[PDB]
RNA sequence: GAAGGUCACGGCGAGACGAGCCGUUUAUCAUUACGAUAGGUGUCAAGUGGAAGUGCAGUGAUGUAUGCAGCUGAGGCAUCCUAACAGACCCACAGACUUGAAC
RNA sequence: UCGGAGAGAGGCUCGGUGAAAUAGACAUGUCUGUGAAGAUGCGGACUACCUGCACCUGGACAGAAAGACCCUAUGAAGCU
RNA sequence: CGGUAGGGGAGCGUUCCGUGUUAGGGAGAAACGCGUGCGUGAGCCGCGUUGGACGAAGCGGAAGCGAGAAUGUCGGCUUGAGUAACGCAAACAUUGGUGAGAAUCCAAUGCCCCGAAAACCUAAGGGUUCCUCCGCAAGGUUCGUCCACGGAGGGUGAGU
RNA sequence: AGGGUGAAAAGAACCCCCAUCGGGGAGUGAAAUAGAACAUGAAACCGUAAGCUCUCAAGCAGUGGGAGGGGGACCAGACC
């Protein structure tokens, strides 16, 4: 809480300690507040174990990802085909008013974006030292933030 | 327009160039010679000897000190072009033109009037 | 960017990389300072220090494979008895880079590589 | 590929000339490096034993 | 002429160019503020693979012992020895009128 | 059939040199309807900060071509 | 007293000529502004600046008599543009020399390609482009102290 | 394709910057805001400086009404 950051630290002295990377807020669920100790653990002491927990990570990035990658379903040759296969398959009309039908599958770009996996049971859970084991999946590559919210199955 | 020195028939252009003088405008004789020597642009020459051309002479020819000098006017104009021909396809879609430049700047003293006044009782 | 990329492939085939590199290498341990792009500097950097650590171990095992890189039988013996022995106390940092004034008529990059 | 109909020329073209703003010395401060009296704008050789010099004392 | 931003530098499981993320040799101030982002190096793992040299058996080829040895790209830990320079600039000085609730 | 990855020449950025088809004029959004009757510029209404880069590329009956199709003009050029 | 094609009825201006070596001008045409006054209109009059020579009031006469479009003609100049391209994919770099500057010149150490070939010789053609000393704006779709570029000299001596 | 600086060129010594290309001064001339691209040198096109308008507003966008702003007025008189 020294290097880089500066203003977020001083703006945290308000009864609390050790600042993370990014402060995240929650909703109503009947819990403790800043009046007893002001410090949440990783036990939740209420969400109950055994149940499934959702994981919202950060998607990766393939740069200016094309359209054949955001759908993966376009035939095309290469050794003799003029479509070179990789081509988006040539979309669009030839003599029709309309309005290029916006929103249709196209190349575009890719980058960091929320994902969320939902469900997924758990095999092991530990507190204090902080550590959790999710049933595979786990959006994004190890190095994001994740919200690891309870479960909004409702 | 006190002293105006430069030249013409330069081998540069009118587009790529000029963008260098538009940064030295309203700048002192120093703030302009400390930036050109860092500009990775070819336009830096003969525009480099330019800022030095407008100066120095105005020091022994007229009554203008080395300081208080600032680029008043500056602009790049297109001179004479040559209609060249380059083959490509049956020779038809061609004209070719070499946008030459002959900028003409000028230096002059600076106005400003400062006169701080305070009271010191003892 | 390639997830976990290292060592630029330049704008020429692989076999074209292990050929030009052989130059900036010997020329570095034969003269001292060599001018080149910032990319090449970062590239040759490792290809040079990795050739110095070999001489530190001596023996012949680090001489047969080494010869596979450089061909000059004059600069080879050097490492096995010249400057590497000087770094016998220093773990790494065999090479040193530094940026300078842009090229002449060309944009960039530009830097001079020399042994510390 | 295709061909433009009416060429406005004026206006439009001019606006697309802002992105090419005067890039004054594209680099950091790298001001006076002490005992340099001037020195180039962009970073340059530091001060210490005669280094980078073709000849020595 | 601060907070902050920006630029540059060293890089990025983030990028066409910009943006965005981490860091800038006290690895920015106190209290340990948890502050090696990269290259190299050392160790380890993994992938090939049991090579060079030498000795021995055989006319030779070839093989055997040391050798499950050596080599070793982006993987992991560790290590900042090299480059991340001391600084600048940009951005300012509690900051409009009327009315209501307070004083 | 679901193709993916990698190595090159372009593409992208910067430095130097440096074209074209085309074009009455521009502050040239969508939609319904209307209109010598499938216009963004009419009318109503909805939507919409100003201005670039890269890419995909339907509209402007886009560009090049007073079409080789038909017909018209007691035209022309060959042939049978 | 709307007006197309058309018919009819009135005028301005431009070049030149007669009436003019009369008169206006170097105390000065032409080119641009302004007074936005004037006529139904195309325009006219006066004048400032710039500029450099003659031009020409009035009526009439004689005109090759004033067009923004005939995919017009000639010349110059915008836009797409500063997008593409910079022309087989036989990569390139470095230490020095010279120069204001050179990755591509020269010199040295190598890589790489070809190897009946992008070697040499010769005919046709081309025709002085060969060599040396200098210079470079233009010609070399980068620069260039480089060049088959330019400007000066030198050089093809067989009865077979 | 491509015309004429001026009467006579006195068509620019020297000095300063640059690579001893180019320019600016010093001078000559009634003039070079006439000098070898040179006379008078408009328009299309391409820029600088100054006043006003200009991000929540759209359609060959001018016109009629019309606030404010930068200047010029008259010893108000409400105008350019």
């Amino acid at each position: 809480r020294d290097r880089k950051l500066t203003k977020p630290e001083m703006g945290h002295l308000e009864k609390s300690g050790i600042i993370p990377l990014r402060h995240l807020q929650e909703f109503r669920l009947q819990s403790i507040d800043g009046f007893e100790v002001t410090q949440k653990l990783d036990f939740g002491e209420l969400f109950k174990e055994g149940d499934l927990v959702d994981v919202s990570g950060t998607t990766i990035g393939k740069g200016f990802q094309g359209g054949i990658k955001r759908h993966n379903f376009k035939r095309g040759q290469m050794t003799h085909g003029s479509k070179s296969h990789r081509q988006l398959g040539s979309i669009g009309a030839g003599t029709t008013p309309g309005r290029v039908y916006k929103g249709k599958k196209m190349p575009g770009r890719m980058g960091g974006t929320k994902r969320k996996i939902r469900k997924l049971k758990i095999v092991k859970i530990d507190d204090q030292l902080n550590i959790i084991m999710i049933k595979g999946a786990l959006p994004g590559k190890p190095g994001n933030l994740l919200r690891i919210a309870p479960a909004k199955i409702v | 327009d006190e002293i105006t020195t430069r030249g013409y028939s330069i081998s540069m252009s009118v587009d790529k160039a000029r963008r260098v003088i538009d940064q030295i405008r309203g700048r002192s004789y120093a703030e302009t010679l400390m930036i050109l020597e860092l500009m990775p642009y070819r336009a830096c020459y003969p525009i480099f000897k330019l800022i030095y051309s407008a100066a120095a002479n105005a020091s022994h020819n007229k009554q203008f000190n080395k300081a208080n000098l600032i680029i008043s006017k500056a602009e790049v104009n297109k001179g004479i072009t040559l209609k060249k021909v380059k083959p490509r396809a049956r020779g038809r879609s061609y004209m070719i033109l070499r946008p030459t430049c002959h900028i003409t700047i000028v230096l002059r003293d600076i106005t400003h009037f400062d006169s701080y006044d305070k009271f010191l009782e003892s | 960017m390639r997830h976990g990329r290292k060592v630029p492939k330049l704008n020429r085939p692989p076999d074209q990389r292990r050929a030009l590199l052989r130059g900036l290498t010997t020329q570095l341990l034969k003269h001292g300072r060599i001018k080149t792009t910032k990319a090449r500097a970062r590239a040759v950097r490792k290809y040079v220090d990795k050739m110095i650590t070999m001489a530190k171990d001596g023996s012949l095992h680090k001489r047969r494979q080494a010869l596979g890189f450089i061909y000059e039988k004059q600069i080879v013996h050097a490492l096995f008895a010249e400057v590497p022995d000087r770094y016998g106390e220093r773990n790494g940092g065999y090479t040193r880079i530094i940026r300078t004034l842009p090229r002449r008529g060309d944009n960039a990059p530009m830097a001079y590589i020399e042994l510390v | 590929m295709a061909v433009p109909k009416k060429r406005t020329s004026i206006y439009k073209k001019r606006i697309r000339k802002n992105i090419w703003k005067k890039k004054g010395y594209w680099a950091a401060l790298k001001a006076f490096s002490l005992a340099k009296s001037l020195s180039t704008g962009n970073s340059k050789s530091f001060f210490v034993r005669k280094i980078s010099n073709q000849t020595l004392e």
